[PDB]
């Protein structure tokens, strides 16, 4: 039942997007507010290499099966950095409680969304080649650096990239809901 | 005899995720500018570009039409102020259209009293989205809030309407006149200004 799945997926995506935005703001205001972190964020996202629609017309040009598989690859690619974010931060003797709490919910909620999306793909495209290819994140040594400024910069970039990709996946899923269920008459 | 003071790009806003505008102000404590040039480049490109539209956003503005606007991509922009004596550059501004979305107010707000048979009577409020927002494809998602108050009341009553474009209010004071307004925000981003008020007389027999 597509409509219940899509409604649940969109609840989860919108919720994740909002939590990632609030996490990044809290980290920014607490640790990076006064400094040139934004300049070092430029071009730093592990999912950049993916070919993703950047405006409405590109989105409209993308067929639904490739679109769904795009969302799935993005989500699959975030499992690794979210796991290490939570591990690294939880293992600090004095972790920021508001930051840790959000990271842990985004980690658990992202899994649930990916489970919904896999259900959506099985209903809508029951015989796709089950093809796993997604971009690899490998930024763990930089979160691990002893240099405090390089460290906070690596965290800044991960949280900036997370805020971006969560918003993007939420927007793509809202578009696809309208397209698939409502023929673009939301 | 003085070159311009240092200008500042103080705001950017997108009304619908498809276009955006930014605004700058001249610095004080320099000479009068005779020209401004806003230039920028984008994340992941080396090309430098000039502001494509200095007219549409009015005075001291840069407007980015659809062919120049995308989501999920940082714009790095600066404006220079020049006269015959010299020039001055703003600080670089890092802007993502994803985070500056603020829609225009909702349109066509209309209010009515409805008193049907042995069902509670109610105030029926209705409105339309701002124009040029693409809700039908799910590209954009809009959320609405209503406020209403009689004259001289110290507080507004606020009602979240979610994504509906109509709403019913039950607990009104019989005989009172209410000012009613509506505003909207994207799913992620800033609330619009409140719409112009519409007024409604609640009848005596409520
Ligand atoms: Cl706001
Ligand atoms: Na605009
Ligand atoms: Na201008
Ligand atoms: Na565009």
């Amino acid at each position: 039942m597509l409509r219940d799945l899509f409604d649940r997926a969109v609840v989860l995506s919108h919720y994740i997007a909002n939590l990632s935005s609030e996490m990044f703001s809290e980290f920014d205001k607490r640790y990076t507010h006064g400094r040139g972190f934004i300049t070092k964020a430029i071009n730093s996202c592990h999912t950049s290499s993916l070919a993703t629609p950047e405006d409405k017309e590109q989105a409209q040009q993308m067929n639904q099966k490739d679109f769904l598989s795009l969302i799935v690859s993005i989500l699959r690619s975030w499992n690794e950095p979210l796991y290490h974010l939570v591990t690294e931060v939880r293992g600090m003797q004095e972790a920021p409680e508001a930051i840790l709490s959000k990271a842990v919910e985004i980690e658990e909620q992202t899994k649930r969304l990916l489970e919904r999306m896999e259900l959506i793909v099985s209903q809508v495209h029951p015989e796709t080649k089950e093809n796993e290819i997604y971009p690899v994140w490998s930024g763990l040594p930089s979160l691990q650096m002893a240099d405090e400024e390089s460290r906070l910069s690596a965290y800044y970039n991960l949280l900036h990239c997370l805020r971006r990709d969560s918003h993007k996946i939420d927007n793509y899923l809202k578009l696809l809901k309208c397209r698939i269920i409502h023929n673009n008459n939301c | 005899m003085l070159p311009p003071g240092k200008p500042e790009i103080f705001k950017c806003r997108s009304p619908n995720k498809e276009t955006f505008t930014c605004w700058w102000r001249p610095g004080t404590d320099g000479g009068l500018p005779t020209n401004y040039s806003l230039t920028y480049h984008r994340e992941g490109e080396t090309l430098m570009h000039e502001c494509p539209d200095y007219i549409t956003g009015g005075p001291n503005s840069c407007h980015f039409g659809k062919q120049y606007t995308s989501m999920w991509r940082t714009y790095i922009m600066m404006v220079n102020a020049t006269n015959q004596m010299g020039s001055s550059f703003s600080d670089e501004l890092y802007v993502d259209v994803t985070y500056i979305v603020q829609p225009d107010p909702p349109l066509e707000l209309a209010v009515e009293v409805k008193q049907p048979e042995d069902r509670k009577p109610y105030l029926w409020i209705k409105w339309s989205p701002p124009t040029l927002i693409d809700l039908k494809t799910g590209w954009f998602t809009l959320l609405y809030e209503i406020r209403l108050k009689p004259e001289k009341a110290a507080e507004w009553e606020i009602h979240f309407a979610g994504q509906q474009t109509e709403f019913k209010i039950l607990s009104l004071h019989p005989g009172q006149k209410y000012l009613v307004q509506v505003r909207c925000k994207p799913d992620h981003g800033y609330w619009s200004a409140w719409s112009p008020a519409t007024f409604i007389q609640i009848p005596s027999d409520f």
